[PDB]
């Protein structure tokens, strides 16, 4: 659905969000503004996750990793 | 309304710790990360539970249909 | 560097301005050329000036259209109506010094054509509340008797306000 | 730790809308109405008559509602909640003093109630003024819903903003197949007329009107109204050296085919066609005919009596047409904003009260003759104790035009249906986007293409975003959050003002000066052409920052019609931005750090002459800068936010400009449908479908914008 | 091209919407012939070539003389005289005042001598100077404008705005072998039924060609002969 | 971009530095729109194919766009590297005021960044004339549906 | 013509003066001009 | 660019008035026409400045300055004197142009 709609922000909305759950802070995603992108994924790559939000999962039918 | 009883990820049980939260935000004074942190909680999951949550049912009871 | 003084000098008469919608300028040699013949008559209450203008008879006077159409003519009406306005004041200044006076009117003459009226009444066979601008139109040709003669003067206008201070 | 310029500037907007609301375009409206307008209904019916005898007469005193005496304004009213469960209306009857006589001549008064009218929530006669949180409680009424809605036989109703054209103002637009048409619609009270300026070929211009019959040419109709020479109708008209001159001497050459040779021919041509030929004082028809049509009974709203403006009014009217001639590119558009025109609710309350008082007093004239006529003896008392029976069909016709939607005026011919609709409560934020929402109608819906694209002349004054998907799509928007429509003050002393200023009457400037500089419009009224506008602007700007009550009353020149306007007549968006002096910004870092810590509030910048109101064309004379680190000296204003232009509901969404544009659209219907918690005392309120959430919660990304609302 | 083309089309009007025309031509020049082929198409010149249209008054005659220059034609090439400007006024318009008498001086010049509710000789002054100025002189009357344009290889060939068909066809330069227009009813009042279909099978595959949507042309074929 | 800028801006001054070659298909105006278009429409197809060969493999917008799920490789382009030049009605932006079309902009601008012609991806965020300007163009094409 | 009366401000006419002379004269003001005219314009 | 005409211009015509007040002076029987702006201060005088500007400071010390006005008056303007309906048409007669005064703010 990202790519034939173009809504990059909803993106945005994970990354802000992911590391605003963490030190219980919640951000602002005012327009023209809000929470940088730079210094949101500095937030959750030092609480010990990915900078852009990629989590590896494993599979639930399956019990493998996910490729 | 109120905190629910279960978390809707997986189930862990975090209705029992919004009255200890309050106490810990109010007096002991902590930023509500660490003040969150050393109640429980460790995955950002069941963290949302208590973090984003609004309290609908102290303002409900301000209309009391009894005897007021 | 002197200042040329200005005083109000007094008020108690009333004064009017032409403004001639008509003859501009003659460019060279002392221009404008205002007439000498005039003297016409004044109506108040609707204010409905009347000046005259005499008719050229010896050049470009095409006898056949002014004594065949309507009657034989010298005489070319013109028509005003005045409004009173606030802030404007005539000068004149003498030698140090310039004298204000109040104008307490302002109008300007347009030629309203009075022959083809008089030609279209004769050839025609040859109500208390109007509330605005019907009462205004219908009350203009009752008293009409200021046929006026025309004057001149520096005399009762220049030694009229220097004698104030 | 260090109070910023950039960073602190965001705290103007929570204080924009502490003293004045977001719902403030339907509070003030009505706060002006029941407090100034129904005062001036009754100033304008203040005696009656009788066809019995002249020596009866009934006078209105004053006016008010719900208040007789020195207790409190009406102690006892229902509250809003109980007469939204009981099926009835929020209303406040209305007290009148009349003086009652006798041929004794004896004078007194006596206070009657003569009909109820529905009160607004939250503004001036509600119980719910400024009312404590325990207080809202204790009535059972939610402290955070809008309000500025009519609760009428028990559902809730909203009188919509709608926007129209701009009256007494001149608009032109081209057309290649038949010709250029312009108009001028007269925004007079007892009849609606407008006058159109059509042509058909070859310049052969002559002006229209539905009271006339085949018309005139319009040299005929300017020389009826004053202008009597030809040489000031070729230059007023077309200037000295222009390429307009052998275009408009057509309209000369064909004046001497028909009844020129002024007005003993002229006016009668131009009174000779008219329609309805009013029978009653009939034999008048040669020159009192056209003197009741060139004045105030049609055309205009002009009240002169010999006519030096509305000769001047029709002919610089004329040249707007001649220069669109030449140039097809002069004219103008129906859809830019500036052209445009808000009516609140305040202005058809006002309309229909009108109507009704209108009526009200015919329907009791022919109920007090008949009673005081079959007797012989004249009767003393009864002419006070018979108003309770005709004082109905004011009340229920009030509370009818309400709860239909019509609006019924028999007189005016605008009868415009589906003004009021019912207030959506699908969850919290569709209650507050609809009561900020404009309502455009349409002329007929078959080749529109027009009014409903984006124009680049809404930026900030309305919503870009929130438009329905649908019929009306892009025929119904949504107003910002700062904006504010105003209202027109008194319009009388700024005429004089200019005076002052040294602009010269046009009783005394002559007809043929108009190739000097720019020429003051006062409403689209010609005032007389001052010399150096840019110093009159100046000034006229400088006097508006020390108080000369800012609200609408703006100025702007105009180069390509060499003009300049000033505008006080309001009904009209206008949006406050930061004042900058040939350098850099006025606000300061002492001004913010007193905004919060106290005092010196909003309103306490527009006295000072830090911020004001710009309008939508009046900023077409300004130069705008975005941020702070954009100081030219060539600027003239610096705006207080960049988002200001997202509206309410719009403001839902994080980052909206990472996304593309009509997925900032769909989610504006999509954020209304969604259902969740409404209001405090939805458990205590009862009404046809509310839907609701067991565990609501708040959203993670917050917006600027949603802690405001 | 899009759906009101198809409309314009399918309901066969009588006037239509920006026609045009495409002739083509013979040679490859940018000489004479490639600009001559253009002027002979193109209307109401007079503008142009005459400076001025003054009215003097000779104390018992009027002159309406025309100052008609050799260098406007020396620039954009046309084949045009004296003699058939005073043949072009001749036949100016219809019938409005234009029967009795036109002159030929030496220095090019066309003066209206003219004869006669009271003193209607200034009116028609005014009415013949005010319907002067936007009569043709050489050229055709219903053709908007004229462009001449290069296509992908080395060619030269022009196009029209007009309604014509047969003034175009028939015109020293053009060949009339091929030519296409817009118009549908164009072709069928010059060339008849069965050359009207053939341009409505290809006039409908040119407005869906260029978006793609292949309607695989045996639909069109049979949409072009319910028509006619 | 910077050199399209500026090979377009050298346009503007010479137009009021006497006139331009006129192209004979049309006036003055009318050639000057069509090449400041063609050179805004030049700049948006080749900085989208430098992106589209350094991006790097095993992603998911250019998986979408090399088979044929959803997606182009436009949408890519104007996501990743620039988003440009939104028309409307066939040609660029008209003047919303008088002589201009934002108040913003000073009279007289026919800079590509004062006529519609954007130049943030939607990864870095528009300003706000490019958030109008774009508002625009998807309100026309969102009305051609209803 | 595109004269303008000086005695009067009004539009003057062509007539022909009891046939066989050509002037200007206006049935707004007695006035008459014999000049021959011309109308020329760029 | 428009604030060079409101010193261009503005050296124009007060080099206008100094050409018709002080050269002039002897005894023209001559009128001319000033307005004067009203809520008059309930006296002073142009004072021409260092080769510089005229702005009158009148009485009621607070100030008012402006000089110039336009050439309205191409058409012919003369005043004339009045009496209570007897005799009137006393005319002086000449104008020679006018001057506006505007209060400065
Ligand atoms: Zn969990
Ligand atoms: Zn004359």
């Amino acid at each position: 659905g990202f790519p034939s709609r173009m809504t990059v922000g909803k993106m945005i909305e994970l990354i802000s969000g992911k590391a605003g759950v963490l030190n219980g802070t919640l951000e602002y995603g005012t327009c023209f503004g809000g929470s940088k992108l730079e210094d949101m994924s500095k937030i959750l790559v030092d609480q010990g996750f990915n900078y852009s939000g990629k989590d590896m999962l494993y599979s639930g039918i399956t019990g493998e990793c996910l490729q | 309304m109120i905190v629910p009883v279960r978390c809707f990820s997986c189930g862990k049980v975090v209705g029992d710790k919004w009255e200890s939260y309050l106490n810990l935000l109010q007096e002991d004074e902590l930023d509500e990360g660490t003040a969150l942190s050393r109640l429980g909680l460790k995955r950002y999951c069941c963290r949302r539970m208590i973090l984003t949550h609004v309290d609908l049912i102290e303002k409900f009871l301000r209309y009391n249909p009894l005897e007021k | 560097i002197e200042e040329f003084p200005l005083k109000i000098s007094g008020e108690e008469e009333s004064l009017h301005v032409f403004q001639y919608a008509n003859r501009p300028r003659l460019v060279g040699r002392k221009p404008a050329e205002h007439p000498f013949i005039s003297a016409a008559r004044y109506k108040p209450k609707s204010h409905l000036w009347e000046i005259d203008i005499p008719l050229d008879e010896q050049a470009f006077y095409n006898k056949d259209k002014a004594e065949s159409e309507w009657n034989g003519v010298n005489v070319q009406t013109l028509k005003g109506v005045g409004v009173e306005n606030n802030g404007q004041y005539a000068a004149f200044v003498k030698d140090m010094q310039v004298y204000l006076v109040p104008i307490e009117r302002v109008a300007q003459l347009k030629p309203f054509f009075k022959y083809i009226d008089d030609a279209n009444v004769t050839r025609k066979q040859e109500q208390n509340r109007l509330t605005g601008s019907l009462l205004a139109h219908k009350v203009a040709d009752e008293e009409a008797n200021i046929e006026l003669t025309w004057a001149e003067g520096t005399f009762e206008q220049f030694k009229d306000t220097i004698v104030k201070e | 730790d260090e109070i910023n310029t950039a960073q602190d500037k965001w705290h103007l907007l929570p204080a924009f809308l502490k003293v004045k609301g977001l719902v403030k375009q339907h509070l003030d409206s009505f706060n002006y109405f029941v407090d100034t307008d129904l005062k001036k209904i009754i100033k304008a019916n203040q005696l009656i008559l009788s066809d019995v005898d002249p020596e009866f007469y009934l006078k209105y005193v004053d006016i008010r509602v719900g208040k007789k005496s020195s207790s409190s304004t009406k102690d006892y009213l229902t509250p809003p909640h109980e007469c939204r469960l009981r099926d009835m209306t929020y209303s406040a009857p209305i007290y009148v003093d009349i003086e009652y006589t006798r041929g004794r001549n004896i004078i007194m008064h006596k206070d009657v109630e003569i009909g109820r009218m529905p009160i607004m929530l939250r503004s001036n006669k509600c119980i719910l003024y400024d009312a404590d949180e325990s207080k809202m409680a204790k009535l059972n009424e939610c402290p955070l819903d809008p309000g500025g809605y009519f609760i009428v036989n028990g559902t809730e109703k909203v009188i919509l903003v709608q926007e129209q054209l701009s009256k007494n103002r001149i608009i032109v637009e081209a057309d290649e197949k038949k010709g250029i048409v312009q108009a001028s619609v007269t925004s007079s009270t007892h009849e609606r007329k407008s006058k159109t300026y059509v042509i058909t070929k070859n310049g052969k211009i002559y002006l229209k009107h539905n009271s006339i019959a085949e018309e005139i040419p319009i040299a005929i109709v300017l020389k009826a109204c004053g202008i009597l020479s030809d040489l000031e109708i070729m230059q007023l008209v077309c200037g000295n050296d222009s390429s307009y001159q052998d275009i408009f001497a057509v309209n000369l050459e064909e004046s001497s085919k028909l009844d020129i040779y002024t007005q003993q021919q002229a006016l009668e041509y131009i009174g000779a066609k008219v329609k309805t030929m009013r029978r009653q004082k009939l034999t008048i028809l040669q020159e009192g005919i056209e003197a009741i049509a060139t004045t105030v009974i049609a055309h205009l709203t002009v009240e002169a009596l010999d006519f030096r403006e509305k000769a001047l009014y029709i002919a610089m009217m004329t040249r707007r047409v001649v220069m669109a001639m030449y140039n097809p590119k002069m004219i103008d558009d129906r859809d830019y904003v500036g052209n445009k025109r808000l009516e609140l609710a305040g202005q058809l309350i006002s309309l229909l009260f009108e109507d009704l008082f209108k009526k009200f007093n015919n329907d009791f004239k022919l109920s007090i003759d008949k009673v005081l006529k079959k007797p012989n003896r004249a009767m003393e008392y009864d002419a006070l104790l018979s108003i309770n029976v005709h004082s109905n069909n004011i009340t229920s016709g009030l509370n009818r035009a309400i709860s239909t939607g019509n609006w019924s005026l028999k007189r005016f011919k605008m009868e415009r249906a589906g003004v009021t609709h019912v207030l959506s409560r699908l969850s919290y934020i569709s209650a507050l986007g609809m009561m900020t929402r404009i309502s455009s109608q349409f002329e007929k819906s078959r080749k529109v293409s027009g009014p409903r694209a984006l124009q680049p002349s809404q930026f900030g004054m309305l919503c870009t975003a929130d438009t329905p998907e649908g019929e009306a799509c892009g025929l119904v928007k949504n107003l910002a959050l700062m904006t504010h429509i105003t209202t027109d003050d008194e319009e009388e002393p700024i005429k004089k003002l200019c005076y002052v200023l040294g602009v010269e009457d046009i009783t005394l400037i002559d007809s043929a000066s108009l190739h000097l500089n720019y020429g003051v419009y006062l409403n689209g009224t010609l005032i007389g052409s001052i010399r150096f506008p840019t110093k009159f602007v100046t000034q006229f700007r400088h006097l508006r920052r020390t108080g000369k009550v800012s609200e609408f009353i703006s100025i702007y020149s105009n180069s390509h019609q060499m003009a300049v306007h000033i505008a006080t007549d309001g009904g009209r968006i206008c949006r406050p931005l930061i004042i900058v002096s040939d350098g850099q910004s006025r606000v300061k870092d002492i001004h913010l750090r007193k905004l919060l810590d106290g005092e010196l509030d909003f309103d306490d910048f527009l006295k000072l002459g830090l911020v004001e109101y710009l309008d939508v064309n009046e900023e077409n004379d300004s130069y705008i800068a975005l941020y702070e680190k954009d100081i030219v000296p060539s600027m003239t204003h610096l705006e207080i936010e960049p988002f200001t232009i997202l509206g309410a509901v719009a403001g839902l969404i994080p980052y909206p400009h990472h996304n593309q544009s009509p997925r900032n659209t769909y989610q504006c219907a999509m954020g209304k449908q969604a259902i969740g918690a409404i209001a405090y005392n939805q458990f205590k309120r009862i009404d046809t479908l509310l839907y609701l959430m067991t565990y609501p919660q708040q959203p993670m990304v917050k917006t600027k914008t949603i802690e405001l609302i | 091209l899009g759906v009101p083309r198809i409309k314009e089309i399918i309901n066969a009007s009588k006037v239509i919407s920006t026609p045009i025309i495409n002739a083509v031509l013979v040679n490859d020049n940018d000489e004479r012939a490639a600009r001559v082929v253009k002027g002979r198409v193109e209307k109401t010149l007079l503008s142009d070539v005459a400076f001025y249209v003054q009215d003097v008054y000779k104390d018992n005659l009027s002159f309406i003389q025309v100052r008609i220059d050799l260098g406007t034609i020396d620039k954009l090439q046309l084949e045009l005289t004296i003699e058939d400007i005073a043949v072009a006024i001749t036949r100016a318009s219809k019938l409005k005042i234009q029967a009795s008498d036109v002159n030929i001086i030496g220095k090019d010049r066309i003066a209206i001598n003219v004869f006669p509710s009271e003193n209607d000789v200034f009116y028609r002054m005014q009415q013949l100077r005010r319907a002067l100025p936007d009569v043709v002189v050489k050229g055709l009357p219903d053709i908007s404008r004229a462009v001449i344009n290069i296509r992908d290889d080395g060619k030269r060939e022009l196009l029209v705005e007009g309604y014509g068909l047969r003034d175009v066809m028939c015109t020293d330069g053009v060949i009339g072998s091929r030519t296409t227009t817009n118009h549908v009813l164009e072709v069928f009042s010059v060339l008849g039924i069965e050359a009207a279909r053939y341009s409505i099978i290809r006039e409908i595959n040119y407005t869906m060609s260029n978006h793609g949507m292949s309607v695989d042309p045996r639909h069109i074929q049979l949409l072009g002969d319910v028509m006619t | 971009v910077e050199i399209a800028y500026h090979k377009c801006d050298e346009l503007i001054t010479l137009f009021n530095k006497g006139e331009l070659e006129t192209q004979p298909g049309c006036n003055e105006e009318q050639t000057l729109e069509a090449k400041i278009g063609g050179l805004l429409s030049k700049v948006r197809e080749e900085v989208g194919d430098v992106c589209i060969n350094e991006l790097d493999n095993w992603n998911a917008p250019l998986i979408m766009a090399t088979c044929g799920s959803k997606g182009s490789t436009l949408n890519v382009s104007q996501m990743v590297a620039v988003v440009g030049q939104q028309i409307i009605s066939g040609n660029r932006v008209p003047d919303g005021f008088q002589d201009r079309s934002l108040p913003h902009f000073p009279k007289n601008s026919k800079t590509p960044q004062s006529k519609g012609f954007v130049r943030n991806s939607f990864f870095s965020g528009l300003s706000p004339p490019e958030f109008l300007f774009h508002a625009i163009s998807g309100r026309e094409g969102l009305v051609d549906t209803a | 013509m595109l004269s303008f009366c000086p005695s009067c401000n009004n539009m003057l006419l062509i007539t022909s003066g009891d046939s066989g002379v050509y002037t200007l004269a206006c049935r707004s003001c007695p006035y008459e001009f014999p000049i021959e005219g011309i109308e020329i314009y760029d | 660019k428009e604030a060079a005409a409101e010193l261009e211009l503005l050296n124009a015509d007060h080099q206008h008035i100094l050409r018709k007040l002080k050269k002039m002076n002897n005894k023209p029987e001559r009128f001319m026409v000033f307005q004067l702006p009203t809520r008059l201060p309930a006296v002073g005088s142009i004072r021409v400045h260092k080769s510089g500007k005229l702005s009158v400071k009148i009485g009621n010390v607070v100030m008012d300055i402006g000089k110039g006005a336009e050439t309205t008056f191409l058409q012919d303007v003369i005043a004339l004197s009045i009496a209570d309906d007897a005799s009137s048409a006393e005319l002086l007669g000449r104008v020679d142009g006018k001057i506006v005064v505007t209060p400065q703010i």
